């Protein structure tokens, strides 16, 4: 086992096309992606709950405000 | 004496050589380099 290692880390060294690091295929890059943008969502549209409370407005109207 | 010279000869030419495992025209029974791709 120990010989191959060696090996592999010496034919490795000698090929061109070798994998630029040891780790195994990553495939957990999507799911960052998605929970970021949920959490950009939900912070979005939990800022418009607090951002709408909306106690009153003023409207100029024709006849009764002017 | 023939094959003590032989033994002789594999010790030097294949004992530091870090590409010689085994014999190469037994590789196809190696197991896979998984830097290789």
């Amino acid at each position: 086992k120990l010989k191959l290692d060696a090996y592999h880390l010496l034919e490795a060294s000698q090929s061109e096309t070798a994998a630029k690091s040891a780790l195994s295929d990553l495939n957990w890059f999507s799911d960052l992606a998605d929970i970021y943008s949920g959490q950009q969502t939900m912070a979005e549209m939990d800022v418009a709950l607090k951002a709408q409370g909306e106690q009153k407005l003023s409207y100029p109207i024709q006849g009764k405000n002017i | 004496g023939k094959i003590h010279g032989a033994v002789w000869r594999m010790k030097h030419l294949f004992a530091t050589n870090f590409k010689m495992v085994g014999h190469p025209r037994y590789a196809y029974a190696l197991p896979k380099n998984p830097l290789l791709q």
